């Protein structure tokens, strides 16, 4: 009892991975058709802080505040 | 769920070629 | 006729057995995982094992694909966070040419950029279907909660890393652990000479050790994930016993008493304890049963639980009580012998199928210098005591826990007050 | 070409000879049935 | 022997002749984008398919406006690169392979 | 060192026995520390009429719940604690109770084995639970799509004959189905003459006979009145079912012919044709399924909604290039993925016990692997053209549809799909 299917009884297909390579002559179970998640909305790249002078000032010090507005854009603390 | 499926009979429409069955099924088809 | 242990000047291993069985079957095992990663090329493996039909020195990956094909036979890759494994099936007589292509995948792969680069969108196809089963992402997280550093690594990649996995990568970690000292050649229907043969091309191969990596160290964690399913997934565990012990042997004789698993197509589970506490607890559909993990240098046991999202308080609850009264010390000598029958019967159930029977054969090779039979298995099945698995129950109860739970958590509790 | 020079491309022809043949028929007997051919139609019974 | 030098010499002529080094570009650059061409500029790094494209406007723009670089600037025959020639074999060699195969 | 071929002489032989009572008993020996043993009936749904649709289901339900000799959880506790396993299955034409066990408990195992068989307690509280339980699993959809698409295709293919019917049955029956009608179906079908008892593993011929006679030799043989129920004959009908629901994901779809049925030889030709066959969709695949008379040889698939049409162009069109222009090279791949499937299968006890079981209520013999061996060699492109053409070409097929298929083709366009106009 030194595989992890030997001890492990039905973990075993959680407690390992497995990926059968090209094609085989018998058909599987669990085949699994794939409904993949969504993408999300896309955004522009951020910018670094590569120095103490522009660091200065982010850290925190008091919790947040979220707004809205009807013609004004959305803030957060 | 699904189990409790069946098809509504044709009867009235389907040729009198396959209900006289005194032949296989496959020579059948050909005749037709 | 029996298998052959037989070590080359590399420190290779290798083993065979002559069934006189139609189908060939070979694997090369690796010690190699998950939990070799770090922090700053975490996911490697998961395209490492993806990877197993790109180009290489020695032959196209056209050509290996399809002359893979043209004799019906299999190539399949399969790792755990310790070990990785390549086995090749094949007819009678078909070896030698599939045997180029075991070298040059595992010895001399290419990974090129544009085809690794093609590759990469299918590791979050993978990983999807693997987690369509609830089960394997609450494991998942349970060792993340239970270890620290190595353990802790993912078997499956990184939502952040997919895409920017590179080549450079896959050829440094294959360069540092695929080594010769590292390695076992097992063969199922194949002549000792023959192996010896297979091994032959190995003998120029990458010697010595390779990067040995850090231990384990345990964290006493706890996660949740929130969504909105009416059904609640938990898990609670402590650290156990390390892989091969006496006391490993206690723990799994412990779990066989509080319950592993169905024996009847649609039965009550009147046998198990864990099963017929909880079924006084909650009268809509649950399922629990007990775990074992144990690894190189750690182990894990716990209770595993499905329930209503409402009655999962007492479900956990109740599942928790039952191990204690066993730390207690009502046990009785009926119940062991019973346990013990479960264990021995299933063990010898798991390996009729060669599949099985050579990872375990395989396994065996890259921890231990000799065979072990399955005779002096169930003798050491045999030898343990009532004592031993109390005190592994007390052994549970006392420790420090670790705690996964996924689903409509309102009502779950916290490992604090358990 | 000097690609289509080999055995599978040996068996497809083979696969296709006598449908090539019929066709080969269905056009000959055609052409001369609409030109009235007196050639080929006077040995017809 | 001196057939070398003899048949550089001819073939220094023809690329002077050819002067597609008057407007800064590449022998590699000239080529007609047939299958394997396009595949084999797929499979180019970064920096090459980044030169590659400026040397091609540059070409072009010179060419709207009928003039060429000053002769400072020109391509010579002794320092030139092809960049491309090694990714075109290899493609040539797979497609070679799958036809070989087709035929069995 | 062995050939393929002659490695398959060396797999032993499977002996075979029979009782005064007309039971046979088989086993195949194979030195081990474990064994299966079951015992597989001639009965299925394709013996049900509508009366009593959906009975072998129910009695499944309640096989294992209590005998006379041990009251309601007794047996349970007795398999439980030898580390024994029990299971059991129902198809459109068999059943099958099977046990794994150790070898050293083969006279208890035929003892409970004999016990099941001919004295389940069918209680009227247990019945009534059952009922409930199984009322509960058919009301919430818990059913996967390609059981529903199968269901579906067997249903307009074999429509007005007994195989259209399904396994459970309706839920108007369950809730309606009395004792009276279980014990009729039982004492009507569970004769000895349809019976096999098949062993696998390490387990002795003549010990199993003994055990064989002593606990299974006084099921009765003598059919009686001939209460067996008449049913209507075989016939497959060219036909489509399409059920539209454009909020699942994805289209499932399933297309068949038919097949010869479990006696022809032309079975083997058909499996190397399917492995040639087996991208635009996620999941695929090609299917043989044999009854004794009859069959359904097809394929199946999933799509996104916009890329049906093409996926069912691409299949005809490989049908039709098989049945026109096959040739030798793929031919031998086929029947070499054939080969590596038939050893794969038969690993260990279980499944060569079913196959044992499974072959002598089908073939009335086992096929041993030299035989198939042999067969397959037989097969060429030339064989692979003839019987394709015999059984695909310019046929009316049946088609069942479920999810988004309004770009599911036309039933005139798929029928004319079926053969080309350039041959
Ligand atoms: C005018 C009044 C107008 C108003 C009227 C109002 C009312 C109207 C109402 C009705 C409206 C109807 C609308 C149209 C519906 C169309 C439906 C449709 O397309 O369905 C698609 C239908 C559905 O299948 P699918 O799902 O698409 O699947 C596709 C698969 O590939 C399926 O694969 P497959 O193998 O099953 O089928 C493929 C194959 C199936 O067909 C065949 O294999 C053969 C079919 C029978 C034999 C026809 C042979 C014709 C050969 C050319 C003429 C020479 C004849 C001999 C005499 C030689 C003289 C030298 O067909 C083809 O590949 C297409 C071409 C076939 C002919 C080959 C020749 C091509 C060149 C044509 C021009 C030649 C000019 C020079 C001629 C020589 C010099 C004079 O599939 C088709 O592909 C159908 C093909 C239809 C072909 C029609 C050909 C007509 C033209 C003939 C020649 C005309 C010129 C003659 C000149 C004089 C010399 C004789
Ligand atoms: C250049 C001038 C001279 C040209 C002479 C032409 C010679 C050849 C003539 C051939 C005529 C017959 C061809 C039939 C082909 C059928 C193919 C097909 O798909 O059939 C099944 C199809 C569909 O049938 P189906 O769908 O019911 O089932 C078919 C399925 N199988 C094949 C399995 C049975 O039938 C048709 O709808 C075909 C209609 C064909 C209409 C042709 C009209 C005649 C036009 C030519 C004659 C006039 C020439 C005038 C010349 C004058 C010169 C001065």
């Amino acid at each position: 009892m030194l595989s992890v299917a030997a001890r492990s009884g039905p973990f075993a297909p959680v407690l390992s991975a497995t990926s059968r390579g090209v094609a085989g002559a018998l058909r599987p179970l669990v085949q699994a058709t794939v409904p993949a998640t969504p993408e999300p909305p896309v955004l522009d790249l951020k910018r670094p802080f590569l120095s103490r002078e522009s660091l200065s000032g982010q850290a925190v010090r008091r919790p947040l505040v979220a707004s809205v507005g009807l013609n004004v854009p959305a803030s957060v603390c | 769920s699904h189990t409790d499926v069946k098809v509504p009979d044709f009867y009235d429409y389907r040729r009198l070629e396959v209900l006289d069955s005194t032949k296989s099924s496959r020579e059948s088809s050909e005749a037709r | 006729q029996d298998l052959e242990f037989t070590k080359l000047p590399n420190g290779l291993v290798i083993a065979s057995l002559e069934n006189y069985a139609p189908l060939s079957r070979i694997g090369l095992f690796i010690k190699a995982g998950s939990r070799y990663e770090d922090s700053n090329n975490l996911g490697t493996t998961h395209l490492l094992r993806l990877a197993s039909s790109l180009t290489t020195k020695g032959a196209s990956s056209f050509k290996i694909t399809r002359g893979i094909e043209a004799v019906g036979s299999k190539l399949s890759v399969t790792a755990t966070r310790e070990t990785m494994a390549y086995t090749v099936e094949c007819l009678r007589g078909d070896v030698d040419i599939l045997m180029e292509f075991l070298l040059n995948v595992t010895t001399a792969p290419e990974f090129r950029r544009w085809e690794v680069a093609d590759l990469q969108p299918q590791l979050k196809i993978d990983k999807a279907v693997a987690f369509q089963n609830p089960q394997t992402h609450v494991i998942e997280n349970l060792h993340a909660a239970a270890y620290r550093n190595a353990l802790a690594n993912p078997l499956y990649c990184p939502d952040y890393r997919i895409g920017k996995v590179t080549s450079e990568e896959l050829h440094y970690f294959v360069q540092n652990h695929f080594t010769s000292a590292r390695m076992a050649l097992i063969g199922l229907g194949v002549s000792h000479p023959v192996l010896k043969q297979v091994a032959e091309q190995f003998l120029n191969m990458r010697g010595g050790f390779g990067l040995s990596g850090v231990k384990a160290k345990y964290r006493g964690g706890e996660i949740r994930e929130q969504n909105g399913d009416s059904l609640v997934h938990a898990a609670l565990v402590a650290e156990s016993a390390v892989a091969g012990s006496a006391e490993a042997n206690a723990f799994s004789v412990l779990q066989h008493v509080l319950g592993a698993g169905p024996h009847i197509k649609r039965g009550s589970n009147t046998t198990s304890h864990l099963y017929q506490a909880v079924a006084k607890a909650t009268q809509q559909p649950f399922d629990v049963s007990a775990f074992n993990a144990n690894y190189s240098d750690s182990g894990l046991f716990g209770i595993y639980t499905i329930s209503q999202a409402t009655a999962a308080g007492d479900v956990i609850k109740a599942a928790y009580n039952q191990v204690k009264t066993i730390a207690q010390g009502n046990l009785s000598n009926t119940d062991v012998q019973a346990a013990k029958n479960k264990l021995k019967a299933g063990y010898l159930m798991s390996v009729e199928s060669s599949e099985r029977f050579l990872e375990e054969v395989g396994s065996q090779a890259l921890v231990a210098g000799s065979y072990v039979p399955p005779s002096t298995v169930l003798q050491q099945i045999d030898s343990v005591a009532n004592a031993d698995v109390i005190n592994a129950a007390k052994k549970f109860v006392s420790g420090q826990k670790s705690m996964v739970a996924s689903g409509n958590l309102g009502h779950t509790p916290f490992v604090d007050e358990l | 070409m000097t690609r289509f020079l080999g055995p599978r491309y040996r068996q497809l022809v083979k696969n296709w000879i006598p449908t090539a043949y019929t066709w080969g028929a269905v056009g000959t007997l055609g052409l001369a049935w609409a030109a009235d051919w007196r050639l080929i139609l006077d040995w017809v019974p | 022997s001196a057939s070398g030098k003899w048949l550089d010499g001819i073939r220094k002529w023809y690329y002077n002749a050819a002067g597609f080094n008057k407007l800064g570009l590449l022998r590699d650059d000239t080529m007609y984008e047939d299958e394997d061409v396009k595949e084999a500029i797929r499979r180019l790094p970064d920096n090459l398919y980044n030169d590659r494209m400026f040397r091609i406007k540059r070409a072009l723009d010179l060419n709207l406006k009928h003039q060429i670089l000053p002769k400072e600037q020109w391509t010579k025959y002794e320092e030139e690169n092809f960049y491309l020639e090694p990714y075109l074999k290899e493609v040539i060699r797979e497609r070679k392979e799958r036809e070989e195969w087709a035929k069995k | 060192t062995a050939t393929f071929a002659q490695a398959l002489q060396f797999v032993p032989e499977t002996q075979v026995s029979l009782l005064d009572n007309g039971l046979r008993v088989a086993s195949e020996q194979s030195s081990q520390p474990t064994c299966t043993v079951g015992v597989w009936i001639d009965v299925g749904s394709r013996f049900e009429t509508e009366k009593n649709n959906g009975a072998g289901y129910f009695l499944e339900h309640l096989a294992f719940k209590g005998t006379k000799n041990r009251p309601g959880s007794a047996l349970e506790k007795e398999v439980e604690s030898m580390g024994a396993h029990l299971n059991a299955y129902s198809t459109r034409e068999h059943t099958a109770y099977y046990i794994k066990a150790l070898s050293k408990d083969l006279p208890k195992v035929v003892e409970l084995l004999g016990d099941i068989v001919q004295n389940c307690s069918l209680e009227d509280s247990q019945i009534e639970k059952e009922r409930d339980v199984i009322l509960r699993e058919m009301q919430e959809n818990d059913a996967s799509m390609r059981d529903v698409v199968f269901d579906y295709l067997h249903a307009t293919a074999f429509q007005g004959t007994p195989l259209a019917q399904t396994v459970e049955g309706p839920s108007e029956n369950v809730r309606k189905l009395s004792r009276a009608d279980l014990t009729e179906y039982l004492s009507t079908h569970y004769k000895a003459p349809r019976m096999v008892l098949a062993a696998a593993g390490g387990v002795e011929h003549q010990q199993l006979l003994d055990l064989a006679q002593k606990h299974l030799g006084d099921i009765p043989w003598t059919y009686a009145e001939d209460t067996m129920p008449a049913l209507t004959p075989c016939r497959f009908t060219g036909s489509e079912i399409r059920h539209r629901d454009d909020a699942l994901p994805f289209a499932h779809v399933a297309i068949a012919v038919e097949g010869p049925g479990w006696a022809s030889p032309d079975n083997v030709a058909l499996q190397v044709a399917n492995a040639i066959i087996g991208k635009l969709c996620q999941s695929f695949q090609t299917f043989s399924i044999c009854y004794a008379d009859t069959g359904l040889l097809g394929a199946h698939f999933v799509c996104d909604r916009m890329k049906i049409d093409d996926m069912m162009f691409v299949l005809q069109g490989q049908w039709m290039r098989l049945c026109t222009s096959a040739t030798e090279s793929e031919v031998a791949r086929g029947k070499n993925i054939l080969r590596n499937a038939l050893v794969s299968h038969l690993d260990g006890t279980t499944p060569v016990c079913e196959d044992i079981g499974r072959s002598l209520l089908t073939y009335g013999r086992r096929i041993p692997l030299a035989e198939w061996e042999s067969r397959i060699a037989e097969v060429d492109a030339s064989v692979v053209r003839e019987i394709c053409s015999k059984y695909i070409y310019d046929q009316c097929p049946a088609v069942a549809g479920y999810g988004p298929i309004e770009q599911l083709p036309d039933y005139n366009r798929i029928r004319s799909g079926m053969f080309w106009l350039r041959f």
